[PDB]
């Protein structure tokens, strides 16, 4: 019942799929994180505004912005 | 001291031209930077191999 | 993951009853690793490859942990069976990347423990025989010395 | 006086230089402004043209459409199977490029800087001459063999007990062209991809056909060769397929002329029955363990940079060196220094080699002692 007009428009409109992938390692001198997909493609990407830079684990499973292609 | 005036005028003209050249360079750098950084806003990219570099 | 970064703390005296082995091995790795000019003057290729065998608990992990804390370099920790994969030749790539990462820091030692995993004697059979495992063994052999080898690091191997 | 003009010109020169440097610095960046405004083109391999302008080519991606080319690209120059760029957005022919380069090909092409000289090689002087007649004699005057009445050697594989050092033979043979040589470990050519295992071999023979005078040596040939596959593994199918593809490309409806391949393997008994046939394996030259004279020659080769005293009796060591392997002599020479490194004795005494030989003779007690079998 919750998702009828608002919750569905909140459980659906608010969030994104943010498909999960695997990280390789970041590059020094900057954020310079590397995006890699097991079955899609590798790519130079970056994390999102809602993550810390101490936790940039190299080889970490995480999802990136479905559009921005940013974790 | 007769030819000193012509040399001073030439030096002043050269300094004025140098000031204008410096201003033109400063103005032109902004346009190049606005595009270089605008392109640098594209961290999302592709990672691949290198095949060859011909002479074309 | 083969990058030793925890600095395993072990003392030479903490090794029980193997001072002769310590003298024999350290001078075979440490000396070329801490005094290059000594070998450069006399003239010889630095010894390459240390293989330790013996009883199940005769002590090889102790020697490896002592060597790790002894030298002022980066030691490479590789597990014997660890370097394999279901993919065709994926172990070859895992061993080549191992050798490359080891070349990353010229001062470094790579230890392939339980070398019997890849050191299995080749067999003659049609059906099976661990062709992939033999391929990994051959890749390790090629990366070790021969065609386009390197004299920058020393590898300590432990086989039971 | 004109002395005042020189002082004033020092400011005009600086004004001009300050403008020229700024203009050059700005142009350097502005060049990238127009450089990064283009787009790349997809690359495909043509199948055939259907119309005077209609051609069918499969791009490097997959399903191939039919498109045209520029009205001045010399359509006839578009070979049936040519590699050219397409109008990536439009998917039309724009410009053609030579065949592929298989970056793995380069990786295995200019990665051998070995400069071994035949003097260094030893123990196989008769074998050195045979191998020369095996590979370089053919490129020297194949008309000689033709007048003989037989074709030149196709491919020779090197037989030698483990630790024989045959690889050194090939490293030295690389001293005949240094650019017309091919050496692949025959074990990095394997991959878990769909079919690239055969792709490596295909690229090998292609790059070889590209440059006529050149040889391809593939050490560790005993790995990809094998005996056969009894339906045991899921790679043996693909591995056996790769082996057969090399077999086919060897003498399959086409002769790779002006180029012969020499391979080496420690276990000639695990060789597939086909690879030993006259079409694939031309002749088998076996490198045995060094003889007494061969052992002395090897010791002398390795005995170059030894600071010793004039009492080094290599004859005693040579008589002591029984059944030693080829690399073994180098190991003894190295251990000589290690013994000399002990006690910090700068010179090398004849006793150092006498103790190194004894240590080596006792270290190898755990061996197998199974040389080879050429069947």
């Amino acid at each position: 019942d919750l998702v009828s007009d608002k919750q569905m428009m909140q459980e659906e409109q608010p969030l994104q799929v943010a498909r999960c992938t695997k990280i390789i390692n970041p590059n020094t001198e900057d954020a310079k994180y590397v995006i890699n997909v097991k079955q899609i493609a590798k790519f130079v990407v970056g994390l999102g505004d809602k993550v810390s830079p101490t936790d940039i684990e190299e080889g970490m499973r995480v999802g990136v912005d479905r559009n921005k292609y940013q974790i | 001291a007769s030819r000193i005036l012509d040399n001073e005028i030439r030096i002043l003209k050269e300094d004025v031209q140098r000031t204008t050249l410096e201003l033109d360079s400063f103005k032109e750098k902004i346009k190049e930077n606005q595009e270089k950084i605008k392109l640098n806003k594209q961290l999302p990219y592709l990672v691949g191999n290198i095949v060859e570099i011909l002479e074309m | 993951a083969m990058e030793v970064d925890e600095k395993p703390t072990e003392d030479y005296s903490d090794i029980g009853g193997l001072e002769k082995q310590i003298q024999e091995l350290v001078e075979a790795i440490v000396l070329p690793m801490t005094h290059k000019e000594r070998f450069q003057t006399i003239g010889i290729r630095p010894p390459k490859g240390v293989l330790l065998y013996g009883p199940p608990g005769t002590g090889k992990t102790l020697m490896a942990r002592a060597c790790a804390a002894q030298t002022n370099a980066t030691f490479l920790k590789l597990a014997g069976p660890q370097l394999v994969q279901m993919f065709i030749g994926d172990g070859a790539k895992l061993v080549r990347d191992a050798f490359q990462l080891a070349k990353e820091k010229a001062p470094c030692i790579i230890f392939i423990d339980e070398i019997d995993a890849i050191g299995t004697k080749r067999f003659d059979s049609e059906v099976s025989g661990d062709r992939e495992v033999q391929r990994t063994m051959l890749e390790l052999l090629n990366q070790l010395d021969g065609f386009s080898s390197d004299e920058r690091i020393k590898v300590i191997a432990a086989t039971n | 006086k004109l002395l005042q003009h020189r002082e004033l010109e020092s400011r005009s020169r600086k004004v001009k230089e300050e403008l020229r440097s700024a203009k050059k610095d700005y142009t350097k960046t502005e060049d990238d402004l127009k450089s990064l405004q283009s787009v790349g083109q997809i690359i495909g391999e043509v199948l055939r043209p259907l119309d005077d302008e209609r051609l069918i080519v499969k791009a490097s991606s997959g399903p191939r459409y039919v498109v045209g080319c520029r009205s001045k690209v010399d359509k006839e120059k578009l070979t049936s199977g040519t590699r050219v760029v397409l109008d990536m957005t439009t998917l039309t022919i724009m410009r053609a490029l030579p065949r592929e380069v298989d970056p793995v090909v380069y990786n295995m092409l200019h990665e051998d800087p070995g400069n071994i000289s035949y003097s260094a090689v030893g123990g196989l002087s008769d074998q050195i001459r045979e191998l020369r007649e095996s590979i370089e004699l053919p490129l020297m005057n194949p008309e000689l063999f033709i007048r003989v009445g037989i074709k030149p050697p196709k491919g020779v594989l090197l037989y030698g007990p483990p630790g024989t050092g045959k690889t050194l033979l090939a490293r030295a043979i690389a001293s005949n062209i240094d650019a017309n040589f091919l050496k692949v470990v025959s074990s990095a050519i394997i991959d878990k991809y769909i079919g690239e295992s055969a792709r490596l071999i295909r690229e090998m023979f292609n790059y070889a056909r590209e440059h006529q005078p050149c040889i391809i040596f593939m050490d560790e040939i005993d790995a990809i060769g094998g005996r056969r596959f009894s339906e045991g593994t899921s790679a043996d199918r693909e591995i056996q397929r790769t082996l057969m593809e090399l077999l086919n490309q060897l003498d399959g409806f086409d002769q790779l002329g002006k180029v012969k391949m020499i391979m080496a393997t420690n276990r000639p008994d695990v060789l597939d029955p086909a690879l030993l046939r006259p079409g694939r394996l031309d002749r088998k030259i076996e490198i045995p363990l060094p003889n007494e004279q061969s052992r002395m020659e090897i010791l002398k080769i390795h005995g170059a940079g030894i600071a010793k005293h004039g009492e080094i009796d290599y004859e005693a060591v040579v008589k002591l060196a029984e059944g030693f392997n080829g690399a073994d002599l180098r190991n003894i020479c190295t251990e000589a220094g290690m013994s000399a490194i002990r006690a910090e004795r700068d010179y090398v005494i004849h006793e150092d080699f006498m103790k190194a030989v004894r240590k080596l003779n006792e270290a190898k007690k755990l061996e197998s002692s199974a040389t080879y079998s050429a069947d």
